[PDB]
């Protein structure tokens, strides 16, 4: 289902990125920032955005985006209530969704995202 | 780096790889770093084969020669005693792409699905996925393997065995016919994203084996009941799609009061619910009626989430309920979200058309407020009462007149090509403006946009073919300036109107009806919601949210005439 | 004339300051920030050539950087200061760092930072290149320590 | 030192309160009698400022550390000193007397941290104050004095120039010091005063050619070469006698950036020496050789730099730069973003009648590896501007260039597909003997436009779809399958794209229709021609329909026509002549 991932900050820049299948290059996220630069504001990007050969489904919490990869026909809920959970077990283990904690915690941050979601599907 | 993994100090090697998978998190290549990560594979540390494993991963299709260099070190991590290990090994195993790693991936697979840990099951599962988007070839085997699969009790499994079937087998529906007591009693039971992929595969399994509401599609439905008050948004989603595709129209009603309880929720769950929710809304509109004020629009929401509201309140309007929309629309006209005060214009002339009794009443809100100062307002509300006035092709002279002043105002290239396609339609009507607003374009034209060049040269026609006897010169002039634009699209039009004019030398039977085709009555636009076109995608899916057929989409079929064999299914 | 020499870790957490143009502290902090987020998102095969911010005074000036370990030594310079020439004064500059340091590291960084801007004062004089023998430098820095010994 | 250190390194979270609390022991300390906890707090402050927090504070402070007679303290408290006062504070002048006792001083060490607190003093006062006596200390005894000294003179110059025009002819007479460390600041001094007024020091040549040829440490060179390289435009003949040491520097070159340094500045001398004296063609084609040698290094710096440098002489002399070839080619292939457009740059500017096909060949092999949309786009974008240059001056097989741009099509995702569609249209319309080829290719595109319709975005696929729409029915004359074109044209899957492109979709489906009534009736198949127009007026209602404004207009007066030809030729009348001139 969910390919892989990519936290992006405010300034518009890939703040984290994690891969689970065949790696997807960072040009993927292009397609979300000129969704934004069309975005009136960070609540204007629709959470699914079309690319030639993936989809982006993307949620916004915390001052700062949860960016997926999705190659197949999935249901879009789906994603975007996984990415929804790992924001929330973000928090739980941190304390507070912040840039410097996920920057600081990179590798807490892998053993979370390896521990949710195992080869695409989803299951703790 | 290098030099501090091959140091035989085992907490050297843990930093070295801690810093390495932070700068795979950072996005830089640590393929050059691959020889000295391989080596280290085999320690006796968890801590380091988990790090280990997670580079391997990463980096196991980048240095893909390496990896061919080290697979009986994977066949052996294949058999170690701990889960984890023989899931990312298979995991590794299945990331290599050569096209002769396959006979060893396929007794891998064997093995893993034969092998009693349910976690090592559904990395088989998702094994089996990659070895199909590696080899299709193979597909005979990995349908007996899915098969083996299927008939396991666990949940954790089952989920990622029914994507894996999905994906591998579509089409081989015999396996799950064998097992729908199966997978139904544990619909429950199964964790939520298990439920949400099972869900949907049942939702297809009924739309092709059952017909007009059987037990066995009462049984779906029966189970599939609880889970409309789950938390989860997508099982919810999953099982309102599931009622609105399967179960009868008396009781599909039943998910309205799910679905809008979601609505509560963030603004990326409640953008898919109400981009499906629009779709229920035009098919069957009497479910949600009862929640219209719970899809008014609020401040707080941004434009997109607001304008789906719109969308459904549009397809909600009644009768009985359209001047209490209407005055709410007027509310909404002056907000200060200007991409959302564009969408109430649009939104009140869907309603008008559709409630043809206060087509007159619409249009009172729309013409007073054509003297907004804004300069979007108005340029989206000429366009709507184009759509109005169009509709009934009344002397509506109280409203056209005020349009024509405003022209010389206007900026917004579809507004004014709106005003100037309204006065070329009713130049009779108005005979003494419309020529003056010719004039007064033809200084303007080289500064025009490109689509409202092209009404000029109708509005130049169309003024010549009722009024020649004094617009004759201002026709010539601007279909000449449109002759030498840039645009071809204007040099098209320019050749083709000019055609039809000018030239009564040779005029025949065609330029003498020209009069007829330029001034025929045009007829109401067929406006459609953009949620119709949904008719053709299930509810909860990526196609559906994208309106075009996403790949790998699951296509429902049309309800069989007759049942297919109820008792072969037992 | 190098405008200011700025040394940071990959976690963008200062290990020197040294300006030679007057800046208030929180301009000092804003264009460590801004340098750092400009350099450190390049990876280790990019060029390391960056132009100037605006907090620098312009795009006249421009980043040169090195990257060793986690740690980033950049050198604020005009379009007068050659590239490789301040390129091989960071090179200088770390190796005198290894070997007063006897294999320098980021703690040293940030232990000693009075005796780095020792260094830098004895390698660059107020964005003057002073000293580029190396060994000429270690050795006055040992003879400063030497006198530091004595009394 | 390392206590705040450790106590900054714990207190993570409360950085604030913690700095705080020490600030205010560093208030307490600052005011002790003891010199040393002074200079222990002073280098707490000076941490502090490193981080970021006003030093101005405890100036007072800063220098009583300063005024103490250890020069341990001392240290510290220049150190504190020089990261301390500013333009605007008074308080810098208590500073005077402990400065004018330690700058005349006649310890060396003493002075020297003398002078790097006096580098930071650098105001007009203190200048003016100052000049006169390290004017004398210029000529210093000990060598490592006066090494600081001439810096601490640019920093006087720099802010006291009546000192600078006496003090002038002391740093002329400078540049003879035996001592190499003294000589070589001298020379840094002497360099950052004549990058500011070139004109003063065209005399000084001589001296800094005698300090070329006597100089050996690396950075000296490197130094006064860029600057010679800045007198060449105020005065070519001290180029063209330096020309000779140039050649000779470079061919004993052994520091790649010490090459690099000089190739450029013999590039920028020949472009000065150009001018009357078309005789270097050698010393052109020698500094193309080393550039090449400092391109083929394998550091991305070394590179990107020589790979500037070869930019220029493009622009001075590319007769020798075209040769390169294969090489620019593979740095192409470079991870850096910044180098490959610096590529893409070079091939624009080698493209020729001979090879623009081989280089766009790589670059679209290159474009199908791209990644990035704007990459993607920079790319696409150079590429056309290449193929486009002077009006396809420098292409001679147009197939291959329709073709090369239908390849373009398949870049989906573009924001230039009007650039695309223009450049179809332009080549198109200009050139005739391929129109057949171009309407192949846009009609088999047309085929497959249920595929390109899924991108509907502004400038994407459908302004590509508007361009194969326009040369398809105006070139109409050379398709193959004229009603399976047409057919395909009104297909429903049409009825989702933008405004205008359905508007010319329709606008030239009658073309079309035009065309093959000819065709028919030429022939005299009645049926088939009846069959066509019973087809169109089946078709044209669904775009009737349509809610945009001028596609329901071309929709709605042209179905209307179309239903009175049907009328028409219910009446057995010609009309295929009057619906071609429609369109002739």
């Amino acid at each position: 289902m969910i390919h892989s991932l990519f936290l992006i900050n405010c300034s518009g820049d890939i703040f984290l990125e994690k891969h689970w299948k065949s790696v997807v290059s960072q040009s993927v996220c292009d397609y979300f920032f000129e969704a934004q630069e069309k975005a009136a504001d960070v609540e204007n990007v629709p959470p699914v955005i079309s690319t030639p050969h993936h989809y982006l489904i993307s949620i916004y919490r915390d001052k700062l985006f949860f960016v997926s990869v999705i190659q197949t026909e999935v249901p879009p809920l789906f994603v975007i209530e996984f990415l929804h959970r790992v924001a929330d077990t973000f928090q739980d283990y941190f304390g507070e969704c912040s840039e410097a904690a996920i920057k600081d915690n990179v590798v807490i941050v892998y053993e979370l995202l390896e521990e949710m979601l195992d080869n695409g599907f989803p299951l703790a | 780096l290098k030099q501090m993994l091959e140091s035989n100090k085992d907490s050297a090697k843990l930093d070295a790889m801690k810093r390495i998978v932070g700068m795979i998190a950072k996005g830089k290549n640590a393929s050059e770093l691959f020889p000295a990560v391989v080596k280290n594979v085999a320690s006796k540390n968890i801590e380091i084969k988990k790090l280990v494993y997670v580079y391997l991963v990463r980096y196991a299709e980048e240095q893909q020669d390496l990896a061919l260099l080290s697979i009986s070190t994977f066949q052996r991590a294949l058999k170690d005693p701990n889960q984890l290990i023989r899931a990312s090994a298979l995991r590794v195993l299945s990331s290599i792409r050569v096209p002769i790693i396959v006979p060893i991936m396929m007794l891998a697979i064997k093995e893993a699905s034969a092998d009693l840990s349910p976690y090592v099951r559904k990395n088989a599962a998702h094994a089996i996925q990659k070895l199909y988007s590696l080899d299709p070839e193979q597909k005979e085997m990995l349908i007996e393997v899915i098969e083996k699969l299927l008939k396991d009790k666990s949940t954790l499994v089952a989920g990622s065995v029914v994507m894996a079937f999905e994906e591998v087998c579509p089409d081989r529906i015999d396996l799950i016919h064998k097992n729908y007591r199966k997978l139904c009693n544990l619909l429950v039971d199964v964790e939520e994203w298990g439920q949400v992929v099972i869900i949907h595969m049942l939702t297809r399994y009924a739309r092709t084996q059952f017909v007009s509401p059987d037990p066995d599609h009462r049984l779906l439905i029966r189970n599939t009941k609880p889970l409309l008050q789950s938390r989860n948004a997508a099982v919810v989603m999953a099982v309102a799609q599931l009622y609105w595709h399967i179960s009868p129209k008396s009781e599909a009603g039943i998910i309205s009061k799910s679905l809008v309880r979601l609505l509560r929720s963030n603004r990326e769950v409640q953008y898919i619910v109400l981009q499906n929710i629009a779709t229920m809304s035009i098919q069957r509109k009497g479910m949600f009626e009862p929640y219209l004020k719970s899809f008014y629009v609020r401040s707080t929401d941004p434009t997109m989430i607001k304008t789906l509201k719109l969308e459904i309140l549009t397809n909600l309007a009644n009768e009985a309920n359209i001047s209490t929309l209407l005055r709410e629309f007027q509310t909404y006209v002056k907000s200060q979200d200007k991409q959302f005060a564009a969408a109430t214009i649009q939104t009140i002339g869907r309603c008008a058309t559709n409630i043809l009794e206060v087509t007159d009443t619409c249009l009172n809100g729309l013409v007073c407020l054509l003297s907004n100062r804004d300069e979007i307002v108005v340029a989206e509300s000429v366009v709507v009462i184009k759509k109005l006035l169009q509709m009934q092709p009344a002397q509506h002279g109280e409203i056209i007149k005020h349009m024509a002043k405003l022209l010389d105002s206007i900026t917004v290239p579809v507004a004014r090509a709106s005003i100037l396609w309204l006065i070329g339609e009713n130049c009779e009507r108005v005979p003494k403006i419309a020529p003056d607003v010719l004039r007064k374009m033809a200084k303007s034209f080289t500064s025009e946009d490109d689509l409202v060049k092209l009404q000029i040269l109708n509005l130049g026609a169309k003024l010549y073919l009722t009024n020649s006897k004094q617009t004759k010169l201002l026709t010539q002039y601007i279909l000449n300036l449109g002759k030498y634009d840039q645009n071809y699209d204007i040099r098209d039009r320019t050749r083709f109107i000019r055609q039809l004019i000018v030239p009564n030398v040779k005029s025949g039977a065609l330029s003498k009806y020209a009069k007829k085709i330029f001034l025929a009555q045009k007829p109401a636009p067929l406006l459609e919601s953009p949620f119709k076109d949904r008719d053709h995608f299930q509810l909860g899916t990526l196609s559906h949210t994208l309106n075009i057929k996403a790949t790998g989409y699951l296509e429902l079929s049309n309800w069989p005439e007759v049942a297919p064999d109820p008792s072969v299914r037992n | 004339m190098i405008k200011a020499i700025l040394i940071f870790n990959n976690h963008g957490k200062p290990r020197l300051s040294k300006f030679y143009q007057p800046y208030s502290e929180d301009t000092q902090q804003q264009i460590i920030r801004e340098t750092f987020h400009l350099v450190s998102k390049r990876d280790e095969n990019v060029c390391n050539f960056l132009e100037g911010g605006l907090l620098i005074g312009g795009s006249d000036n421009k980043l040169i950087y090195r990257h060793y370990a986690t740690l980033y030594f950049v050198f604020c310079v005009d379009s007068s200061e050659s590239e490789l020439g301040i390129l091989d004064l960071i090179q200088v500059f770390v190796e005198t760092l290894d070997k007063c340091f006897e294999n320098v590291c980021e703690l040293d960084l940030i232990f000693h930072v009075d005796k780095v801007h020792n260094i830098l004062a004895e390698m660059v004089m107020g964005g003057m290149v002073l000293e580029t023998n190396m060994n000429e430098i270690v050795t006055q820095i040992d003879a400063q320590n030497k006198l530091e010994k004595s009394e | 030192l390392q206590d705040l250190v450790r106590g900054i390194r714990n207190h993570k979270e409360d950085e604030a309160k913690y700095i705080s609390q020490c600030i205010d022991e560093i208030k307490q300390e600052l005011k002790q009698d003891n010199i040393a906890v002074k200079a222990n707090a002073v280098c707490k402050l000076t941490y502090l400022q490193m981080l970021g927090y006003d030093i101005s504070w405890a100036a007072f402070n800063i220098i009583e550390v300063m005024s103490a007679s250890k020069f341990t303290f001392k240290r510290i408290g220049y150190l504190a000193a020089s990261q301390s006062f500013h333009e605007g504070t008074d308080v810098i002048m208590l500073t005077t007397n402990q400065i004018r006792k330690d700058l005349s001083s006649p310890s060396q060490y003493d002075t020297g941290v003398a002078l790097t607190g006096l580098s930071c003093f650098v105001t007009p006062d203190l200048a003016r104050d100052l000049a006169n006596d390290i004017m004398t200390l210029m000529s210093h005894t000990k060598p490592y004095i006066r090494k600081k000294a001439v810096l601490i003179m640019y920093k006087v110059f720099l802010k006291y120039p009546e000192s600078l025009r006496p003090a002038f002819p002391r740093l002329k007479e400078k540049l003879e010091d035996p001592d190499p460390g003294v000589q070589s600041a001298a020379v840094n001094v002497i360099c950052e005063l004549a990058r500011r007024n070139p004109k003063n020091y065209l005399s000084l040549a001589p001296l800094f050619f005698k300090l070329m040829t006597s100089s050996t440490n690396n950075w000296v060179l490197i130094k006064i070469i860029k600057l010679f390289g800045a007198l060449t435009p105020l005065e070519p003949r001290l180029g063209k006698k330096l020309i000779e040491p140039l050649t000779n520097l470079i061919h004993s070159t052994s520091a790649m950036s010490l090459l690099y340094e000089c190739v450029n500045t013999v590039i920028a001398v020949l472009i000065s020496l150009s001018s009357g004296m078309p005789n270097h063609s050698a010393s052109i084609q020698l500094c193309v050789q080393k550039l090449r040698i400092l391109i083929e290094d394998s550091d991305q710096n070394l590179k990107y730099l020589g790979l500037l440098a070869m930019s220029k002489i493009l622009k001075t002399h590319p007769k020798s730069v075209q040769s390169h070839k294969d090489l620019i080619l593979q740095c192409l292939d470079d991870k850096d973003e910044s180098i490959r457009l610096r590529a893409l740059d070079l091939l624009y500017g080698m493209v020729s009648k001979k090879n623009l096909m081989e280089i766009v060949k790589k670059l679209m092999t290159h474009v199908d590896k791209a990644e990035g949309t704007t990459y993607r786009d920079e790319l696409l974008t150079k590429i056309i501007d290449i193929c486009s240059q002077s009006n396809y001056q420098y292409i001679t097989n147009f197939e291959w260039y329709i073709s090369i741009l239908v390849e373009l099509t398949r870049l989906e995702g573009t924001r230039h597909g009007h650039l695309i569609a223009a450049q179809m249209l332009d080549v198109a319309i200009r050139v005739k003997a391929i129109r057949k080829f171009a309407v192949s290719q846009m009609s088999a595109l047309l085929d497959s436009a249920h595929l390109l319709a899924s991108s509907t975005q502004r400038n994407g696929i459908c302004e590509v779809l508007y361009a194969a729409a326009w040369i398809c029915g105006e070139f109409s004359e050379h398709l193959q399958e004229p009603h399976h074109t047409l057919e395909a044209m009104l297909r429903p899957r049409v009825t989702t794209l933008p405004g205008h492109i359905q508007a010319v979709y329709v606008q030239n489906v009658v073309k079309l229709y035009a065309s093959i009534l000819q065709q028919k009736e030429q022939a005299g198949e009645a049926e088939g021609a009846q069959a066509v127009t019973q087809l169109m007026v089946d078709r044209l209602p669904q775009f009737v329909q349509s809610a945009d404004l001028e596609v329901q207009e071309r929709a709605s007066c042209i179905l209307q026509l179309v239903k009175h030809i049907q009328k028409l030729q219910a009446k057995d009348v010609p009309v295929a002549e009057e619906v071609s001139a429609l369109f002739a």
